[PDB]
């Protein structure tokens, strides 16, 4: 399965895994971590 | 088109039969009575109307006469029968089947 | 299958109008010759008087049953005429910078009849025969007008 | 009993005479197709099928035509049952 | 024999090696990319499949193993759907009071304070109230369950799994042959036959003995969970006798022709259920029995394998008269050789269809507690009206692109398709001069009325009052199709809609349907869709038939259907391309349906739609249709500026999503006009500067930037364009009548 | 010739190759009445050179405004012409500040 792991390595499919982490990472932090305006911690 | 070098002028292959008998073959049967017309007949209820409505001259036909119905029905069925008579016609002498 | 109507423009089919029955079936030839635009022989002034009374005449009605004043009894038919008179002498000014605009190359090729003859150009298309024109234009399309009031007045069934 | 019935006989009647039409060369069959004239002309059958009759009468003529004669019973059947003529 | 199965054993290696490669399918992609125009063009040309290969075999192939995939795709949409509806919903509390609850099959999480969109829908839930009908369609056909639901969603992703199995069979392992697509009489008559007749038949069937059962008992008023499930009264025929009482005779009077036994659930009442303010099932039932054998002996028509039926090819042949010459004689074979006209034709009717659809749907309310759900019917009708307009500009467009790629002089001499594109320069003259006329006798109404109403003289308007442009003959089919049943239609009980005329069904105390009455603003904005209709046709019917060729570019066909240009001169050739046509067919068929929509949700608001207070009826809008659609001004103030008090007032509600997206899709619209306004070279310039910027500090990148080609870029601008405007519409319509209705 | 087998260009044959033709023309000289023609060809007379007609057109265009803004306008009875006959909308200048 080269070839898979090269397609998963694509542009596209990179940018949908790296983003979806971005985003979840936030939406945890924003889920535990609500309305942060401020830096205060 | 390797033919048709000056428009010829009988463009119509004029049949003067032709405009006679899909007049009859419209309203002959369009004098036939029906059930759904009370026992009377298309051709019968338009020339009716159209006596209704020549009763006042300038008064045209209301939008409520049932005139326009009949007006109507009755030129499909008769511009269809006498385009499809000089269709069959010319058809016939020509090829085309 | 035989008998095809539509045909290439005096049966050459390279430059491009293809002839056909809203063109020239005889009836539609005839009524279009019979028009003064086409009297190529009959002088410019009294083709174009017959074509300004006869638009000067219909282009009253509108001005006359659907102008600003349409609804007043008596003014109705006075201001489309007026209106109407007004608008044949615009046309008529158009018509004369017109003849001063186009009639100046004298295009040198001759014409001919879709039969085969040559004839002459007509007179109307030139500077002298387009003023004659417009200046029979302005006449007979006030004249037109006028008879359009007339007829505003002395039709027996005129609503 | 519907054996017996107006709409039994109308039906048979109706099978039967397409079956008879298209069997004695007065309907178009599997061998015998139409011109845009409507005159019966061989047809090329598009994949040669085997029948013993002396016409060539296939089981598919005999579904085809029991169809149209299924649609022409019908419509016979209920159009005197809707003019009130059965 | 000549139609039979014809497929190749395993054509393709299902490998992922061409995963790892981008632009394998392509000879001027595979080389990799040097500039980012290679990853635009990668995406432009994946399902250009007719420019990967040239030979129609593996194009056919490619494109029914695609179809499956669209399927595959559709079926997990429903599937979703049902399952949303199953979990996510307020289905069941909806069914024992649909009068009051809003639907809702879409709950948001609880994370950066969207929960707001959560909003009291009713049934005790918090969701999203949906748009789309699911529930009503849901309730007509007799589901009464999430049980039910969620395994249809089941189902459905089982049927998902085998439509993508079956692209990769019909693909990798046995791919048919070309002989088995040009197979179009068999494949016509399975689909009227087989997709319409069969599946008519069986949805008959469901609503004989699943939704009619199950409709009238919740239209008797029993509750959800007395009603028996569909198996028992599929099992036990006396239930089925004591609601349907032909049901005790069998299927005995199907056989011996006794049909009219079965009048009591094979009807043609007409006009709508009065609890439901949806059309009889009944006659819907009938319907699609009647529709099943229509269809059934429509795909017997067609000559197959044995000698009854008809050829197409000679059908075409024979059919030529002395206007058309040779007439039809090619077009069986254009047909079965490009997958481009077929897709024209197609798209067009299918759109056409949607339209059509959006038009029925909303006179014929086909669903139970449909009629009264205003916000369902005016998205329902919205919906379709844009898919059909944009099937019908891809018609267009794959009509050019036949054109220009698939067209060939030596199969078409003398036939209807060289008569069409030897005198275009009459057709698309005598389209510009209606397109024009048009234009003045519809709009320069609205601006007379107009100057008339502010220079104080509404008397010289073309109003209902003043000057009438009455459309009789639309009032004389609607006077017709009103007294229907008395003369033309006896059998028939009532009228198809009562839109023709006649009396209000109030369901809940809101109106269903009512008679809409036509007038001179009516008049007006037919005549305005009519003109909008015209210039679409007239720019992609242009694109069409100046393809191949026109007086400025007479090789245009060369160039190809998608080129931007062929340079500034001739005075400059900008937008000759026909795919330029489409982009500009877009913009006006997007102008054509907002119109369409904005009629419909006036119309709709202010004659039909509003509440039976006391005995008379209140419109939402209250009437002003009739009175303000007359000029710019009155749909500026009374449509545009009045109904958006509902969108923009609501932050802080559950319609706070709408107002968000109304300002969002305000922005892409204006987005786009960057793309459409500019051009290529401003961009590019810009882009060397900073790259400029980038080489300095050592991250240029080895995929030089350039900027988008200017066919892409007139792309993305009529893409965020028709999104801008679509999605304001969406937002604003949606925020208004979730409100006012 | 120029229809001779399919020959559609001759050179001495410009007009048919061109397709300079007169579809419709007729070069009859007799159309009208002569006493009529004679009368308009005289009424004309005065008019039939561009400068003459654009003096008569200039004349009656700018006799015609003239009038029409000094007496015509009022005889058509305009409302321009006859005056507000209200106290108009004078002392409602804002919604807020009712200036004159
Ligand atoms: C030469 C025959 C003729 C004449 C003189 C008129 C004359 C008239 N018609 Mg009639 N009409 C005619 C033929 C004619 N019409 C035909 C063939 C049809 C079809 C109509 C349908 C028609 C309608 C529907 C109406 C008129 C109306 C009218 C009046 C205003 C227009 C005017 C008196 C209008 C009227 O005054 O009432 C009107 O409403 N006409
Ligand atoms: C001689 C035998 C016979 C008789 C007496 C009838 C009598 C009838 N038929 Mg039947 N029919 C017959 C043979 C017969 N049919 C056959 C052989 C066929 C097969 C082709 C049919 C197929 C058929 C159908 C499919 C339908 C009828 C219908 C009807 C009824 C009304 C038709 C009408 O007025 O529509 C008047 C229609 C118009 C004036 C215009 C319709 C235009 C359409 C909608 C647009 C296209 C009438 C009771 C109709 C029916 O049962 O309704 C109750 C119906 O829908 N017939
Ligand atoms: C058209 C297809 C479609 C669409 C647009 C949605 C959309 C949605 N689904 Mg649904 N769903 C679908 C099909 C669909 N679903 C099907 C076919 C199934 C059955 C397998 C489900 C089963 C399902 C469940 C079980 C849940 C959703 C949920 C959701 C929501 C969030 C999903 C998410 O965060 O992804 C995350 C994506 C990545 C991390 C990548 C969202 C509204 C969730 C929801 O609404 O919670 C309230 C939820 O819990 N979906
Ligand atoms: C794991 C199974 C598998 C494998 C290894 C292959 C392998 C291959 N296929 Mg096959 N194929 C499969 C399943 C498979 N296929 C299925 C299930 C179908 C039916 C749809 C097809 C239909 C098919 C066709 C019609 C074609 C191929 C082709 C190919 C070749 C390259 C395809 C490529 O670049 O893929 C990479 C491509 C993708 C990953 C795109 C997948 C797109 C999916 C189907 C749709 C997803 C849409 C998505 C929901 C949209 C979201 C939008 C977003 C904004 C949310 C290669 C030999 C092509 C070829 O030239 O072969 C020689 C070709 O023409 N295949
Ligand atoms: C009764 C027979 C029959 C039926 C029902 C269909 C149905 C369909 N065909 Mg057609 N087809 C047939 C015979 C049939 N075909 C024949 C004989 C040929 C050869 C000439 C073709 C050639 C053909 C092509 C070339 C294409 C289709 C396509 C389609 C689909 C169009 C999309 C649609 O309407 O979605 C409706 C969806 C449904 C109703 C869902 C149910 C789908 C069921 C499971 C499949 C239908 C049964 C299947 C044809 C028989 C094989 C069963 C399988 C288990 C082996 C549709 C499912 C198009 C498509 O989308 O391809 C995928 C397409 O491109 N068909
Ligand atoms: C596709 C559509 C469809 C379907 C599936 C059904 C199905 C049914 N209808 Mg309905 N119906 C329909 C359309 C449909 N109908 C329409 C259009 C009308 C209007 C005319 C009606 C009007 C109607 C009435 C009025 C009645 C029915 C009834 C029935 C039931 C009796 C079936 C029967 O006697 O026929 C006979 C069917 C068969 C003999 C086929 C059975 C074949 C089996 C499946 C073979 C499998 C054997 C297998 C090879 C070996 C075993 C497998 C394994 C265990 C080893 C059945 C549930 C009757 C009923 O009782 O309803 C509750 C009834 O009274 N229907
Ligand atoms: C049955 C429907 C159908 C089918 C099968 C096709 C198939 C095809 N079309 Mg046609 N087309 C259709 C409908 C269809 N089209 C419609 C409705 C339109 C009008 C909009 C067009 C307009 C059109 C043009 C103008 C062109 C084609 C072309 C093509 C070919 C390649 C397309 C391609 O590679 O794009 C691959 C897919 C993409 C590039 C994705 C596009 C994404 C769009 C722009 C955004 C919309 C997404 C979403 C709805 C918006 C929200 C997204 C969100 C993330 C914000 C292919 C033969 C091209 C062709 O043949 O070239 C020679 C071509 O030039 N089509
Ligand atoms: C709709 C008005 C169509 C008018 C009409 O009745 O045309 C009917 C006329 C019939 O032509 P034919 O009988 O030769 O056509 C035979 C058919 O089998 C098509 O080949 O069509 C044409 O002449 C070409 C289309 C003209 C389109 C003119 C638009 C005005
Ligand atoms: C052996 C033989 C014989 C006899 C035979 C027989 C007797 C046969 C029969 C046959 C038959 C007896 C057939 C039948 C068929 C039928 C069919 C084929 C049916 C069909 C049906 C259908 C198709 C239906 C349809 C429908 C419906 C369901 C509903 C309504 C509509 C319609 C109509 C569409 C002879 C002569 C002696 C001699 C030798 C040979
Ligand atoms: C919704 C949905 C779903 C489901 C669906 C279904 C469930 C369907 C079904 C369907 C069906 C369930 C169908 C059935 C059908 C049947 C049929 C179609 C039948 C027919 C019959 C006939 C046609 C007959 C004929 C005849 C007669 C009449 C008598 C004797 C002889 C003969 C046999 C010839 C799913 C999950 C997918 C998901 C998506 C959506
Ligand atoms: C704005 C504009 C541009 C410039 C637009 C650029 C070139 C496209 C930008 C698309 C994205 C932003 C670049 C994609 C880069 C990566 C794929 C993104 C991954 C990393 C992100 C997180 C940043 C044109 O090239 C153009 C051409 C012809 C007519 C009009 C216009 C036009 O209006």
């Amino acid at each position: 399965m080269k070839d898979f792991t090269t397609y998963l390595s694509t542009a596209p499919v990179i940018a949908t895994i790296w983003f979806t982490f971005t985003a979840g990472l936030l939406i945890e932090i924003n889920r535990y971590f609500p309305d942060p305006l401020v830096f205060s911690f | 088109e390797a033919s048709n070098k000056s428009f010829p002028r009988d463009w119509v292959k004029t049949d003067p039969l032709v405009p006679v008998l899909g007049f009859a073959g419209w309203t002959i049967p369009a004098n036939i009575g029906v059930s759904a017309f009370g026992g009377q007949s298309l051709f019968g209820l338009f020339t009716q109307s159209i006596g209704e409505n020549l009763a006042h001259f300038p008064t045209g036909p209301a939008l409520d006469d049932k005139f326009w119905l009949y007006l109507i029905t009755y030129h499909l069925g008769l511009f269809l029968t006498i385009t499809l008579g000089q269709i069959g016609v010319q058809g016939r002498k020509q090829g085309y089947w | 299958k035989k008998a095809q109507v539509i045909s290439p423009v005096n049966g050459d089919p390279f430059v491009g109008m293809l002839e056909t029955p809203v063109t020239s079936a005889p009836i539609v030839a005839t009524y279009l010759s019979n028009l003064p635009a086409y009297r190529t022989g009959v002088a410019p002034v009294l083709r174009g008087v017959e074509i300004g009374l006869a638009h000067g005449f219909l282009l009253a009605g509108p001005f006359i049953k659907l102008g600003p004043l349409r609804n007043v009894p008596e003014t109705a038919e006075i201001a489309g005429s007026l209106s109407a008179a007004g608008l044949v002498l615009i046309l008529a000014l158009c018509l004369s910078i017109y003849g001063s605009a186009q009639f100046q190359s004298t295009p040198s090729i001759g014409v001919k009849t879709l039969s085969g003859r040559s004839v002459a150009r007509d007179p109307l298309f030139s500077a002298d025969g387009w003023s004659e024109f417009a200046a029979g234009f302005l006449v007979g399309g006030e004249a037109g007008v006028a008879w359009a009031y007339v007829c505003t007045q002395i039709l027996p069934y005129y609503s | 009993g519907f054996i017996g019935s107006s709409t039994n006989l109308i039906m048979v009647a109706s099978t039967t005479a397409t079956l008879a039409a298209a069997r004695f060369g007065l309907a178009p069959t599997v061998k015998k197709n139409t011109t845009a004239g409507l005159k019966l002309v061989d047809s090329k059958n598009s994949a040669g099928v085997i029948s013993n009759d002396p016409a060539g009468f296939t089981i598919v003529d005999v579904l085809a035509m029991g169809a149209a004669g299924h649609g022409l019973g019908v419509g016979i059947v209920l159009g005197l049952k809707g003019i009130g003529a059965l | 024999k000549k139609v039979k199965i014809a497929v190749d054993r395993n054509p393709v290696e299902t490998s992922f090696e061409k995963w790892a490669k981008p632009g394998h399918f392509s000879r001027t992609l595979s080389k990799g990319p040097n500039t980012t125009t290679w990853i635009w063009n990668l995406h432009a040309d994946a399902h250009d499949f007719d420019s990967h290969t040239s030979d129609l075999e593996e194009i056919s192939r490619k494109v029914f193993s695609a179809h499956f995939g669209q399927l595959g795709i559709i079926f997990i949409w429903l599937s979703g759907m049902y399952f949303h509806g199953a979990r996510f919903s307020n289905y069941e509390a909806w069914l024992s009071d649909p009068t009051h609850i809003k639907p809702s099959a879409q709950v948001v999480w609880p994370i950066v304070g969207q929960e707001i969109l959560n909003g009291d829908v009713g049934g005790g839930f918090q969701g999203i109230q949906i748009t789309s009908g699911f529930f009503q369609l849901w309730r007509a056909s007799g589901i009464t369950s999430e049980l039910q639901l969620y395994t249809t969603a089941i189902g459905g992703l089982v049927m998902a799994a085998a439509m993508f199995f079956a692209g990769w069979f019909h693909y990798h392992k046995a791919a048919p042959k070309l002989e088995w697509f040009q197979n179009v009489e068999s494949m016509l008559n399975h689909h009227l036959g087989g997709l319409l007749g069969l599946g008519s038949l069986a949805w008959a069937g469901h609503q004989i003995h699943v939704s009619l059962p199950v409709n009238k008992l919740l239209d008797a008023g029993v509750d959800p969970k007395e009603i028996p499930l569909p198996h028992d009264l599929l099992l036990n025929r006396a239930i089925m006798a004591d609601l349907y009482p032909s049901f005790a005779k069998g299927i005995a009077p199907f056989f011996t022709l006794n049909w009219s036994e079965y009048s009591d659930f094979l009807t043609f009442k007409g006009g709508l259920n009065p609890v439901t303010g949806g059309l009889w099932l009944s006659d819907t039932a009938h319907h699609h029995v009647a529709i099943a054998v229509l269809f059934l002996v429509a795909g017997h028509m067609y000559r197959t394998n044995w000698g009854i039926g008809h050829s197409m090819k000679e059908i075409l042949e024979a059919h030529r008269g002395p206007f058309t010459g040779e007439g039809h004689v090619g077009l069986y074979e254009i047909l079965t050789t490009s997958w481009h006209a077929q897709l024209a034709i197609n798209l067009a009717l299918f759109g056409s269809l949607s339209i059509i659809v959006a038009h029925h749907m909303y006179a014929m309310p086909p669903y139970p507690y449909l009629a009264t759900d205003y916000g369902t019917q005016l998205s329902l009708f919205t919906h379709h009206t844009w898919i059909g307009g944009f099937c019908i500009v891809g018609a267009g467009a794959h009509a050019a692109i036949f054109m220009v790629r698939d067209y060939d002089p030596t199969n078409n001499y003398n036939n209807l398709l060289d008569r069409v594109i030897r005198h275009r320069d009459a057709i698309i003259s005598h389209l510009n001069w209606v397109c024009i006329f048009l234009g003045f006798h519809s709009f320069g109404l609205y601006i007379h009325n107009d100057t008339m109403s502010a220079l104080g003289r509404p008397q010289d308007m073309f109003s209902d009052t003043a000057i009438q442009l009455q459309p009789v003959f639309a009032q004389w089919i609607q006077n017709t199709h009103f007294l229907a049943p008395q003369l033309t239609a006896p059998n028939a009980l009532a009228a198809t809609s009562l839109t023709w005329g006649g009396d209000l069904v109030a369901v809940g105390g809101k109106v269903a349907m009512m008679p809409i009455s036509l007038g001179t603003s009516d008049f007006m904005v037919h005549h305005i869709h009519a003109f909008t209709i015209h210039v679409t046709v007239l720019i992609l019917l242009k694109g069409v038939l100046f393809a191949r060729s026109s007086r400025l570019i007479p090789d245009k066909a060369n160039l190809g259907f998608r080129f931007p240009c062929d340079g500034p001169g001739r005075g400059g050739t900008c937008q000759v391309s026909a795919w330029d046509h489409v982009f500009l067919g877009l913009f006006w068929m997007y102008n054509s349906l907002s119109i369409v929509i904005f009629h419909f949700s006036w119309k709709m608001q202010s004659d039909v739609w509003g509440t039976v207070t006391a005995s008379g009826v209140s419109h939402i809008t209250g009437g002003n249709f009739a009175q303000s659609a007359n000029t710019i001004n009155g749909w500026l103030r009374d449509f545009l500026w009045a109904q958006s008090s509902q969108v923009i007032q609501s932050y802080g509600s559950a319609l706070s999503a709408y107002g968000l997206i109304f300002l969002g899709a305000h922005f892409v619209w204006a987005f786009s006009l960057m793309f459409l306004f500019s051009g290529r070279g401003y961009w590019q310039e810009l882009i060397e500067s900073i790259v400029w910027a980038h080489n300095k500090l050592k991250v240029a990148p080895a995929i030089q930037p350039r900027a988008l080609s200017i066919t892409q870029g007139r792309a993305v601008g009529v893409a965020h364009y028709l999104l801008g405007g679509i999605a304001t519409t969406w937002s604003f319509f949606l925020a208004r009548i979730i409100s006012v209705g | 010739k120029y229809g001779e087998n399919s020959r559609y260009f001759d050179l001495q044959d410009m007009e048919n190759t061109t397709g300079s033709w007169d579809m419709y023309g007729v070069d009859e000289k007799k159309r009208y009445p002569d006493n009529q023609a004679k009368f308009f060809t005289q009424a004309t007379d005065i008019i039939s050179r561009r400068e003459s007609l654009r003096a008569l057109v200039a004349l009656s265009g700018i006799a015609a405004i003239v009038t029409y803004g000094l007496k015509g306008a009022k005889d058509a009875d305009l409302p321009i012409t006859k005056g507000p006959q209200t106290t108009g909308e004078n002392g409602k200048g804002g919604s807020v500040r009712s200036r004159l």
